[PDB]
DNA sequence: TTGTATTTATTGCAATTTTCGTGCCAATTTCTGG
DNA sequence: CCAGAAATTGGCACGAAAATTGCAATAAATACAA
């Protein structure tokens, strides 16, 4: 499957996720330091097999954790600055998001 | 004895001198590990290298540490051990240097 | 500090114990130096 | 008829089902043995992963000789999901010394569970995440709760019971939620924090794209093999030498020549038969899969006039890549399911329609698969309940009660 | 790996000028080692060799 | 002009095995009304 | 709140249909010598 660009991550915590809009994407204004995610994606790593730990995994944790890796952009370590410019380019025949 | 084993591949070689010469095939066949006969390098499907290729496995060593190719060995307790479906010992990757 | 991996280590450890020894070793370059000199087909050795 | 079937023809058609790596490699092999066929710094940098940081931790920390084998022993054995992959006794086998005891080791892994990240080195779920709640400070609003649901009931709170916990751990529902919420906040994998590899792609055998309003097939040039006859060789063949030198490169002659042939056909017929497939197959490159159509190899077998035995070797392990995305050129063959009125269901729309359908539900009652036939049977589709279940299952959905969650 | 392959964005896994080297030599050692086994004439294996 | 050796062209049948949807039914899960 | 029922789920089965796999040495067009 293809990488998605979203702002639903699993693995980190909501205050990292608090500067980006509901399409994964950094919000124009905001003040970003060295570490900071800018553009959300999650890679796909999904497999038939399941054992009984992945199955109380998902259980108890959500299906949507699972199966899915974090490819996200962020800022270099000792870069600082403010979002004053985002551009979407996306090939003929996919979808477009909000921001574009 | 897990010890020993692990002091032991900290150890330094001593020396005093270099010696250069020429090379004999039974030299040069003395230093290797076995025989490259494909110009294979890696798989592309599974991603892991070629059989007899340039980088195989069953030549060159291990690309994980302490695991066969194939994955019937797995950790330190079968260090040493020279699988018999995949001919890969199971010791550290660094052997491929 | 370079190309002699278990120093390396040896001498981080030895620093944040407060103790300011080293073990050299030998570099991993001259190693890479004898193995492509070894692939000419000239046979170059350590001796004792 | 029975055509002739001699020993060439059966290699011929053995190069349909032939992916293209596999290809290469035969053709790399045929090349090699026949002299008359051709074919037309970096150093890098270290990454550091979870077991190069455990070891990095482990160098660091006062443990003796002793300990600091078990803790090799046991860093060796663990997982890029940060779980302990081997029993304690493996690792005291491996040890190889019969003055320890399984407390020592006990110990040592105690100690690596509290290294970065905490709980890593974990037996199962729930070691790892005692030993995540173990770190919160007594403040915490409802520590205690948390950790008795995940000590004690945690097989039932996987079946989201949400009842029956309620009745042994005698709590209310506002509490209840909020142990829940709590335990949920925690992190299911630690060895996932340093996230070390790289994703895999392959090389599709087939573009399909659209042109000035409508859609154009064509092979990858990129990936298609070809082969090439060897003039200098070809030149000395009926020129003064030996008889048997004439005579052995004649037979190569005719060899290659064959060869350059049967691959040109592969092509073509792969081509042709992509072409029939996108043709038939033409809602879904525009509409997604919820419209796909119901074909199978006997439908393309006419449009091309082959057999079926042809379509299906064809097919076999070869990609197609589209807007869309990467497919294997198979996954457009699919059975079906008799609609309202008159027609066919295509299985994948139908499964789309249920990964939907299940996607847009009410969280407190989940739709159960008699629920989910009867909003089939509403746009046509004649489904059974047995039949939905299967593709839920399928889909790695779990069932209705499973589903349910306390909000 | 003292003559690694090198991994680049998209999946490319390019190869060095050694392993390059390494593949010509391997593929005239094969071609030679079949046509000596197939007793080729000799116009042919002069020029492989 | 004609029988003959050479080079193309041949990419399907027929078994055998796998998969399909959907029914039967025992074992769990939830609901209800007394 | 407690039975008892009603509902849900998944293993096994069935006959059709679909998909896979093993065949092993032919027929005609064409250049050619009598
Ligand atoms: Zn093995």
């Amino acid at each position: 499957g293809p990488e998605e660009i979203t702002a639903d991550i699993p693995n980190v915590g909501e205050a990292a996720l608090s500067k980006l809009d509901e399409s994964g994407i950094v919000y124009i204004g905001a003040e970003v330091t060295g570490g900071d995610i800018l553009v959300g994606k999650v890679t796909p790593k999904g497999e038939t097999q399941l054992t009984p730990e992945e199955k109380l995994l998902r259980a108890i944790f959500g299906e949507k954790a699972s199966d899915v890796k974090d490819s996200s952009l962020r800022v270099p370590n000792g870069v600082s600055g403010t979002v004053i410019d985002v551009q979407v380019f996306t090939r003929d025949g996919v979808e477009k998001d909000k921001r574009a | 004895d897990l010890l020993k084993f692990l002091k032991a591949q900290t150890k330094t070689e001593e020396f005093d001198a270099i010696k250069i010469a020429l090379a004999s095939p039974d030299m040069i066949r003395s230093w290797s590990f076995g025989e490259v006969k494909k110009p294979e390098t890696i798989n592309y499907r599974t991603f892991k290298p070629e059989r007899d290729g340039l980088f195989c496995a069953r030549i060159f060593g291990p690309v994980k540490d302490y695991e066969c190719l194939c994955g019937k060995y797995k950790r330190l307790k079968h260090r040493g051990v020279i699988c018999e479906k995949c001919g890969v010992e199971v010791t550290q990757t660094k052997v491929r240097r | 500090k370079s190309d002699d991996v278990n120093g390396r280590t040896k001498m981080y450890k030895n620093i944040v114990d407060g103790n300011h020894q080293m073990e050299p070793g030998m570099p991993e370059s001259f190693n890479v130096l004898l193995k492509e000199i070894r692939s000419l087909g000239i046979n170059i050795e350590l001796e004792d | 008829q029975q055509l002739a079937m001699t020993p060439q023809l059966q290699q011929a058609i053995r190069l349909l089902q032939l992916s293209t790596l596999e290809l290469q490699q035969e053709l790399q092999q045929a090349l090699e043995s026949n002299p008359l066929l051709e074919q037309i710094v970096y150093q890098g940098e270290t990454t550091q992963t979870l077991q190069d940081y455990l070891m990095w931790q482990v160098e660091l920390t006062p443990f003796s000789d002793t300990d600091r084998a078990i803790a090799t022993s046991i860093v060796d054995a663990v997982d890029e999901t940060g779980y302990l992959t081997v029993p304690l006794e493996d690792i005291l086998e491996s040890i190889g010394d019969e003055e320890i005891d399984i407390d020592e080791v006990e110990a040592v892994l105690k100690r690596i569970q509290r290294f970065d990240p905490v709980g890593v080195a974990a037996k199962d779920l729930r070691d790892c995440l005692l030993i995540q709640l173990s770190q919160f400070d007594k403040t915490t609003p409802w520590l205690e709760e948390a950790r008795l649901i995940i000590s004690d009931h945690l097989d039932l709170l996987a079946n989201h019971d949400f009842r029956t916990l309620m009745r042994v751990t005698r709590l209310k529902e506002d509490v209840l939620k909020e142990a829940v919420n709590l335990i949920q906040s925690l992190d299911p994998r630690p060895g996932q924090s340093i996230q070390t590899g790289e994703p895999e792609y392959v090389i599709p055998d087939v573009l399909v794209r659209k042109h000035n309003g409508h859609w154009t097939v064509e092979l990858n040039s990129d990936s298609i093999p070809r082969l090439q006859i060897n003039q200098h060789y070809a030149s000395m063949c009926n020129n003064a030498r030996n008889d048997g030198d004439s005579q052995f490169i004649r037979s190569n002659l005719q060899d290659a020549k064959w060869l350059i042939k049967s691959l040109e056909s592969r092509n073509d017929t792969l081509l042709r038969v992509s072409r029939c497939i996108v043709e038939q197959q033409q809602a879904f490159f525009e509409q997604g899969e919820e419209y796909m159509k119901p074909m199978v190899l006997a439908d393309i077998a006419q449009a091309v006039e082959m057999h079926e035995s042809t379509i299906s070797r064809v097919t076999t392990q070869k990609y197609l890549h589209s807007p869309r995305g990467i497919f294997e050129l198979k996954y457009f063959f699919s059975s079906h399911v008799n609609t309202e009125g008159g027609g066919e269901a295509s299985s994948t729309a139908i499964r789309a329609l249920v990964k939907k359908l299940i996607a847009a539900e009410n969280p407190a009652k989940p739709l159960s698969d008699s629920k989910l036939t009867s909003l089939l049977s509403e746009q046509g589709i004649m489904v059974a309940r047995r039949t939905v279940a299967k593709y839920r299952e399928s889909l790695s959905i779990p069932p209705s009660n499973q589903r349910k969650q306390l909000v | 790996d003292l003559r690694p392959l090198v991994p680049l964005d998209g999946g490319r896994f390019a190869t060095s000028d050694l392993n390059d080297l390494y593949r010509r030599v391997i593929n005239r050692n094969n071609r030679l080692k079949r046509l000596l086994d197939l007793a080729a004439p000799d116009i042919i294996v002069r020029n492989e060799k």
